[PDB]
RNA sequence: GACAAUGGUAGGAGAGCGUUCUAAGGGCGUUGAAGCAUGAUCGUAAGGACAUGUGGAGCGCUUAGAAGUGAGAAUGCCGGUG
RNA sequence: UAACUUGGGAGUCAGAACAUGGGUGAUAAGGUCCGUGUUCGAAAGGGAAACAGCCCAGACCACCAGCUAAGGUCCCAAAAU
RNA sequence: AGGACGACAUUAGACGAAUCAUCUGGAAAGAUGAAUCAAAGAAGGUAAUAAUCCUGUAGUCGAAAAUGUUGUCUCUCUUGAGUGGAUCCUGAGUACGACGGAGCACGUGAAAUUCCGUCGGAAUCUGGGAGGACCAUCUCCUAAGGCUAAAUACUCUCUAGUGACCGAUAGUGAACCAGUACCGUGAGGGAAAGGUGAAAAGCACCCCGGAAGGGGAGUGAAAUAGAACCUGAAACCGUGUGCUUACAAGUAGUCAGAGCCCGUUAAUGGGUGAUGGCGUGCCUUUUGUAGAAUGAACCGGCGAGUUACGAUUUGAUGCAAGGUUAAGCAGUAAAUGUGGAGCCGUAGCGAAAGCGAGUCUGAAUAGGGCGUUUAGUAUUUGGUCGUAGACCCGAAACCAGGUGAU
């Protein structure tokens, strides 16, 4: 709180071990290396992933795939994420975006149905998915796919 | 939650307004990263050696090898001669990191309501004087009394608030929107013009 | 900020050389070979701190057993009738009066023979 | 400098939280046994992503 | 009051003293500061004091930071003396 | 009184002598190579005259206290001529 | 495309406010008391530590002259909009292609775009190209001729500043008549070396000595501050001394303990030690060392896990199905205001189309693998990885560019 007798927070400072700095210190005269080998030369390290000649695990297993060039990712909402809000004007691409639930949609909104609709809503999204398309038509509401 | 006004040496009509940002209960590991924070930043770390590379001499190898019974020795300016050549000098870093934009906030409701829930804080109103006089003030600093730390703010701007009180030793003048935390700590007073006061529930919360 | 070791060494030094006083000839006035006769010092001093107690009751053996054969008692034989007479006495007590005051030690020999 | 990671991850795919590779020797002989051939699924790695799990850490 | 446990290398895990600088608070300093020498004192260790000389001007103590932070070995480097 | 599952940090991949089951060697080695135990390595003390590997036994520090283990009891050297 | 008419900035410098008295002291700026300015409490100097003693600062002014920005006018200059398009022109050995090759992130491959070499080589507004070979349709734009400010990269210097940067083995190699002595034929290497005091007051004179030095006297607070000059530690070489040593076998001690001498940060006191037990230094390296294995003559000083950027982990702290800013722009080189481009998370499965609380292989609703039931996120203290020289010190050796046949 004042300046001269402020305490630090409660287990957060821990002051860091300076290595080879005595024989008491339980890192003395090697610092945590060994006797000899590899390991400990400077600037010793072997790449990471490699077996000694042996070669690595990534050249055993063989490739496969290709990715694509238009992957269409549709920013997945669920459908319990509805249970917020009433009127049951429109849901919109304009509008459920700065509700806060959706940002940077790639192409397209998706209703995917893993929650509960609870109400007669109308929406307007850019395409379905079967089962929650059932949901919205259930207690009544139509959109524009 | 109603701090009362004076002027100039007089009790007069005071306010309310001081509801959430002046009563929170001092989160005081909030303020540890944020004193800490403001004084590893007003620094300008600029400090260098120059290490093995960059001195002057050493392409020659003095003692050959093999015969001469000597050490191993390879240049002049290897780091244990009396030459130059540093291992593990400084740097030239820069020191700098930030909180989030809430925590940032938060130090500073809770440095100012570290002043109101216990032990001093006074709001007087305003007071103009146009001809730049230290006296004028030192004079108004010991009717209502303060001790040697002392924190005046400005709503926006003082052609002679900021102005006068600079020569004072524990005076700081300060606009409210240059409000940081180092400063409302280490004074032990906050004086404010009635103006200001209404204005900075206004902005932190 | 270059820190050096301004005299967090010959103020360190100075209690070494100190500490070593009386060594001869040249391991008492310099660090690096008196370093190492007083950290033998200390060696030793664990150990034969270990033999004043292995000592001291190798001394009181032989001036108990110097005195017990003036009356015509070996050691041996004194001790198991001593046991047996049920005196829970150490040696260096029975050191201690064997040696000042005789007449003491003069019945206390009886009193062992007589458990036998 | 960014942790480069190195593209011998074509081959592998991260599931949820382990990885998943694509099952060894498939083409270049099949004189070899019947209901062996049909082993051509794939599994997960084992406990040697402690080897690598510096390698492969943008895949994500 | 018990009750058990405490050899120890490579190595893993905690608690700690000291050196240089800054920030804040609070002090000592020509009635003699820092270093230097001497002493039978205090703490479980690293270390902390206090008198007395020499010394002629800038230092501690608590809290908290940042590191060019600790010496006995490298046929180490440099300067002295055998 | 441990065990196992997960997650950070390693070090080792030059072993040795005894006691026994074996190959090689010549029922040769303080040899080499496997099994299986101990100790040393990483363990100071007491005994084996001295002596990393054999025999007792595991040192948190103090004391001028007592019993005991392995080995011993005429003298050097504690204890039975 | 040149040049007269007229406001600032540089290159010197002015003014610039507020105090005394006592005490210890060689001397006060210190202590104690009594005052005063303040747009001036930055900084240094003065016989010690000064807001008020000096030079200064805040704020104000000045410029014969000569340059740089430049505002104004004066001058040069200068017609710009529409329609008909029934004809005429739109950058030739060019674009392209074949052949070897370089660049494009792209190693000639499915290889567009781009320039060079050799050789063949077009059409012109119904044209001509380009949309990762090529053809078709559709959108976009007109090569083979030129010119161009600002945002941005640098300091051998110049001006004014700042520093949890060093204080003479550090800092530049170089505080000191430094790239100098010095070594080399040469190209080129490349050091050491700061401090009297406040002021020179730098020892008049007397004495021994040829002088150098020295003892008195003398200056000075101090010459034990004497021009090798503040402070003066260790190795090491010396001077009289209290205890002790010439029948003795020794990694130099430690634990017992006699006798004689001294009296403390006054405590179960300090130094010396006739005689007994006990006992083969240290570090690296080893299956193992007193080792006849290595390393150190001794004492000082210097000398080895660091930083930036990331990734993953526990410990901390905000917010909660939500968390979060980058560059820039304002601002005591203030760490605070705005900026929601982005990133991560709320849903996965499959190579992909696509499907979705479940998909995938599959003829199957059969059986399986991976999921579902919710905690992630931003910054930071630690431990460890990666890229950088990345714990230090060491090689023969390679490739450029030069100097040398005395
Ligand atoms: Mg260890
Ligand atoms: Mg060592
Ligand atoms: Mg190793
Ligand atoms: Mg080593
Ligand atoms: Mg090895
Ligand atoms: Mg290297
Ligand atoms: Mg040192
Ligand atoms: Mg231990
Ligand atoms: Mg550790
Ligand atoms: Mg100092
Ligand atoms: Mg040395
Ligand atoms: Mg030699
Ligand atoms: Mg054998
Ligand atoms: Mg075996
Ligand atoms: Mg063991
Ligand atoms: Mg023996
Ligand atoms: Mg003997
Ligand atoms: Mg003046
Ligand atoms: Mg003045
Ligand atoms: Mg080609
Ligand atoms: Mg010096
Ligand atoms: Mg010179
Ligand atoms: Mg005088
Ligand atoms: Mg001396
Ligand atoms: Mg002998
Ligand atoms: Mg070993
Ligand atoms: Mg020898
Ligand atoms: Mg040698
Ligand atoms: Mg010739």
């Amino acid at each position: 709180m004042k300046l001269h007798e402020l305490k630090p927070a409660e287990g957060s400072r821990k002051e860091r071990n300076r290595v080879g700095r005595g024989v008491a210190t339980g890192n003395g005269k090697t610092s945590g290396r060994g006797h000899k080998g590899q390991k400990a030369r400077s600037g010793g390290g072997v790449r990471p992933g490699f077996e000694g000649g042996q070669l690595p695990l990534f050249r055993r297993l063989p490739k496969r795939g290709f990715t694509n060039i238009n992957r269409k990712e549709y920013a997945i909402v669920n459908l319990d994420q509805l249970n917020k809000f009433e009127d049951g004007t429109e849901v919109t691409p304009a509008l459920l975006v700065e509700s806060g639930v959706v940002k940077n949609e790639k192409s397209g909104i998706k209703i995917l149905g893993n929650g509960s609709l609870d109400k007669k809503l109308t929406v307007k999204a850019h395409k379905f998915s079967a089962s929650a398309a059932e949901a919205i038509d259930a207690k009544g509401g139509a959109h524009e796919v | 939650n109603y701090d009362v006004l004076k002027l100039d040496g007089t009790k007069s009509g005071s306010i309310e307004l001081s509801d959430a940002v002046f009563g929170i209960e001092p989160n005081n590991s909030v303020l540890f990263e944020a004193i800490n924070l403001q004084r590893a930043s007003l620094r300008q770390g600029t400090h260098a050696v120059k290490n093995r590379s960059a001195v002057s001499g050493g392409g020659r190898k003095p003692w050959k090898q093999k015969g001469t019974g000597r050490a191993r020795q390879g240049t002049i300016r290897a780091p244990q001669w009396r030459g130059g050549g540093i291992v593990f000098g400084p740097t030239p870093r820069s020191y700098a990191y930030k909180m989030p934009k809430k925590m940032r906030r938060l130090a500073l409701r809770s440095a100012l309501s570290f002043k109101a829930q216990e032990n001093g804080l006074t709001v007087v109103d305003a007071f103009n004087f146009e001809a730049p006089k230290t006296k004028e003030f030192k004079n108004v600093l010991s009717t209502l009394e303060q001790p040697k730390k002392v924190l005046v703010v400005t709503e926006n701007e003082d052609v002679n608030v900021e102005l006068s009180a600079r020569n004072i030793p524990g005076v700081q003048v300060t606009t409210a929107q240059g409000l940081n935390v180092l400063d409302i700590t280490n004074a032990d007073s906050l004086v404010i013009t009635e103006a200001a006061a209404k204005k900075v529930e206004e902005v932190l919360g | 900020p270059r820190v050096k070791g301004g005299t967090v060494t010959r103020a360190r030094r100075k209690k070494t050389i100190k500490l070593a006083k009386g060594y001869f000839g040249s391991k008492h006035t310099l660090y690096k070979v008196a370093k190492q006769q007083v950290m033998k010092s200390g060696q030793y001093a664990f150990r034969d701190r270990r033999q004043r107690k292995r000592d001291f009751r190798k001394l009181w053996i032989t001036r108990i057993n110097a005195a017990a054969r003036q009356h015509e008692m070996s050691y041996s034989r004194l001790m198991n009738g001593l046991k047996k007479a049920g005196i829970d006495i150490n040696r260096k007590m029975l050191s201690e009066i064997a040696i000042s005051d005789e007449k003491a030690f003069a019945q206390l020999v009886t009193k062992a023979k007589d458990a036998l | 400098p960014k942790m480069k990671t190195h593209r011998g991850a074509a081959k592998r795919v991260k599931r949820t939280a382990s990885g998943q590779l694509k099952r060894s020797r498939a083409f270049t002989s099949h004189l070899f046994a019947n209901k062996s051939t049909k082993q051509k699924r794939q599994l997960r790695k084992a406990r040697l992503v402690s080897k690598s799990d510096m390698k492969r850490v943008k895949q994500l």
